[PDB]
């Protein structure tokens, strides 16, 4: 319940990708399914993701962190990529299930 | 009789082959039936 | 047995014939097509025709393709300027599955952005393949020249619209034209109760006549292509009649008087009045025939000729003169009887194939209200008199004419010169 | 001094003006263009215009390019529908050098297969660059629609002819159109005897009065291009008088009555009757002027309108109504006088530049075979009466219409609807 | 005058820049001047 929410928020703060302005779905490993999901993103979301990732890379190059008020809040972190990734994974699972028989 | 196939020649003027998906189009009665014979 | 007809309360037509054939073929004829596009969404019907295998709310693209192929069935889309037919063919033991796919494709599409964007190039590929033969482009230009509002729209997406057909346009077109009243579910090798049940299951939604198409207006212009080919294809038509009416039968009999089909392979087209009329004047390889298009709003009757670039004009003149000869009352009764026999035999052979019979029944259910037996159609053809054919020829001669040519065009006449 | 105009025995016309300017400019105007192409050599004039730096009998392509660029000179070809003007401009001392190059380009061309084949793609590149602005496409369609032949040919090679212009066609064109009686050699900053000597040295081999094209036959058709652009460009014209006649002066005065173009940057074009007539009912971005093409055998006068896609019909009808009102006699003497002032000022400004003066003298030598002082041109301009302008407007209103449109169309009328 | 240059707009509609070779074409008065006033 609220205990799980508290530990999840603590972990989100500890995993400092919000300190770089990134969102959770910007840090996922770009395997084949994630690449296909990115390919299906609408143009605005793709551009926003590209800029956020580039800014994070610049910050890590300078070994610096975004101002405290610019960190991505846990409650306002939107999982934009999750639906597309889920759809791609379902399609892959369907293809594999067909291949089994 | 109400198809665009008023005369059999002409309709099906252009239609692509296919399996499980094969679009086709139908213009109206046209020529190029005996065109091949002459030359 | 006998074809069974039904009109559901929402307006959907259902026709079922049980010929006990090993293969069942089910079509869904929707009163969509190019004529129901406007200037802002040209080519939408082309992408819709190409997008039968895309993902639907019920089944995915992969599922649709694999499931249809597994039972060896075929899913096809045939689109004219006033109708789109989605037909599924397979062995009768496994028809229900295909029906679901069919009734998904036309009732719960999704038009996912990435799928449509991938499909865009297929528009150009299909257009190029179709235009590989000159008749397609010549007839597209002929419809563009003859009509101005609705039927002028081409069966193929315009070049500037290849990458611009958005999923929203496809959704709007489907929601406004794939309606219950605009649909008819025909089936060969199926029982009426099953067809009715599946229609209730899927085609219950999207009722009403849908978005109404604008009445076709006759332009009477001309379009010249100038593609530099040795052979010139020239079509010269005039507003003939609407399908179904007695004028349509008169124009059909007139077309078979002039001579449409080749009949005897490598033949001199002796019965074909146009071919023999042109032959005595032009000795180069030409080939000519009579064009006859019938639509709900209007129709176009005329002469379609192929000719050598140098002599093309002469050919057209000769052909035109021949029709004038018919228009002046020079029409033998034996010629009319032979044309009626040819028309009746051609119609009977058209509905011989399951494809032809299904398309005929779908067109009758969509344009008309019920299905008319072939005997009544033959009676209508017989009722046509010589005076009616002469009047049709007179109407073609007098009416303002639209022309479309493609070739060298150095010696091809203009409409005014005809 | 004044212009030294002279006609050579072979028919060549040489004119020279010594204005003592530091720069010297020599042009060779030839009565060759798209008008003098047939259906089999369409695009030949385009490639010929693009082929001014190919290898010749006297100099090679490398030699021509390096020699012209070394002295800083410029060689350009301006090809209108019925004329083609080569011109080399450089400093007064080096002009002689360029002169040779010029007369090697025209008198003794040498089209080598490899060079022409390499040049072929330049046709596509140049046509794309030209068609970047819609006015070019609309005008090509307008000339195709208005005329059946001659002037119907476009200034640019057809797409199907891009890679099919053989060197033999270029040689035939040059031989049959680059003849002495069809040429004129005009010079600024060049002494007359030197120009005569160079003309004798080069422009004597080819006998005059080459192959002559047919008279352009007015068609009065229509060509509507659906390209989905937000702005619709429409041109509605009718056959006006040929150049050099009094009625041509009347048509030009009428054009400046309606308004040829703005005289104030970002101005409202208050004196433009067409602009004010359209503005009264159209509150969207629009532009309307009077199109006036004057050719040797015929001419076109009409209205050119750029408008919104949904408001094109309103703009076209408003401009046509204004022209009709002028035709009925609603033309004030003050307006005619103002239009005459605009015409005289525009002509003097056009001939004010070296390029303008050169092209004006070349056109006069190629059409009338003689030079007319600007005072005589002004006297002819002011000799137009209000009655003449009203009659020209009547001729436009009561004449066969040819229209070319490009844009989203949909709300753009047809020639019959006007 | 006997040139297609009837008004400042139209003629020289499509003239490409160049040096030692610069083809140009000239149609007739085709408006579009003062069109840029509004988008």
């Amino acid at each position: 319940s609220k205990w799980l929410e508290g530990i999840r928020k603590w972990y989100y703060n500890a995993a400092g990708f919000n300190k770089l302005g990134l969102m959770r779905d910007d840090t996922i490993y770009e395997d084949d399914d994630v690449k296909e999901a990115i390919r299906r993103l609408p143009e605005n979301l793709y551009n926003d993701r590209v800029f956020r990732i580039k800014r994070a890379l610049d910050l890590t190059m300078r070994q610096q962190i975004l101002p405290k008020e610019q960190w991505t809040k846990y409650e306002e972190d939107k999982f934009y990529l999750e639906p597309y990734l889920k759809e791609v994974i379902r399609e892959r699972k369907e293809r594999e299930e067909w291949a089994k028989k | 009789r109400h198809v665009v196939c008023r005369f059999p020649l002409g309709p099906f003027c252009a239609g692509v082959v296919g399996h499980a998906a094969l679009p086709a189009t139908s213009e109206s009665p046209v020529l190029d039936a005996k065109r091949s014979f002459l030359c | 047995q006998d074809l069974e007809f039904t009109r559901l309360p929402n307006g959907l037509v259902i026709a079922s014939l049980e010929n006990y054939a090993p293969a069942s073929r089910i079509g869904l004829f929707i009163k969509a097509g190019s004529r129901y596009e406007d200037s802002n969404n040209l080519g939408t019907s082309h992408l819709l025709r190409l997008a039968s295998s895309l993902t639907t709310k019920g089944a995915s693209s992969f599922k649709i393709t694999r499931g249809i192929e597994a039972v060896g069935g075929k899913l096809s889309v045939t689109s004219t300027r006033e109708s789109m037919a989605y037909t599924v063919e397979c062995l009768r033991d496994d028809i229900e599955i295909l029906m679901e796919f069919l009734l998904n494709v036309t009732a719960a599409p999704e038009f996912r952005r990435w799928e449509v964007a991938a499909l865009q190039s297929q528009l150009r590929i299909d257009k190029a393949v179709a235009f590989q033969n000159p008749q397609a482009q010549v007839l597209e230009n002929l419809h563009a020249a003859a009509y101005r509002n609705a039927l002028a729209n081409s069966l193929y997406c315009p070049d500037y619209r290849i990458g611009k057909v958005t999923p929203d346009q496809l959704h709007y077109y489907v929601q406004n034209h794939f309606t219950s009243a605009r649909m008819a579910l025909i089936g060969l090798g199926v029982s009426h109760p099953v067809l009715k049940q599946v229609a209730e299951r899927f085609l219950n939604m999207r009722g009403g006549l849908g978005l109404s198409g604008a009445k076709a207006k006759y332009r009477g212009g001309e379009i010249r292509d100038q593609n530099g080919d040795s052979l010139v294809h020239a079509a010269l038509v005039a507003e003939s009649a609407a399908t179904g009416s007695a004028e349509a039968n008169a124009f059909s009999v007139l077309q078979h008087v002039l001579g449409a089909g080749p009949h005897v392979k490598r033949g001199s087209n002796a019965t074909s009045s146009l071919y023999q009329a042109v032959a005595k004047g032009v000795h180069q390889p030409f080939d000519v025939s009579a064009f006859n298009a019938s639509y709900s709003d209007s129709g176009l009757f005329g002469i379609y000729t192929i000719s050598q670039a140098a002599s093309a004009g002469d050919v057209i003149k000769s052909a035109y003169d021949q029709v004038k000869t018919i228009a002046q009352g020079n029409l033998s009764n034996t010629d009319v009887q032979a044309a009626k026999n040819k028309l009746k035999a051609g119609y009977l052979m058209s509905v011989e194939s399951s494809e032809g019979f299904l398309d005929e029944v779908g067109s009758q259910a969509l344009v008309a209200g019920s299905y008319v037996q072939p005997s009544t159609v033959l009676q209508q053809i017989d009722s046509v008199a010589d005076a009616d054919v002469i009047n049709a020829a007179k109407k073609f001669v007098s009416g303002r004419k639209s022309m479309a040519a493609s070739g060298n065009l150095g010696h091809t006449p203009f409409v005014d010169e005809l």
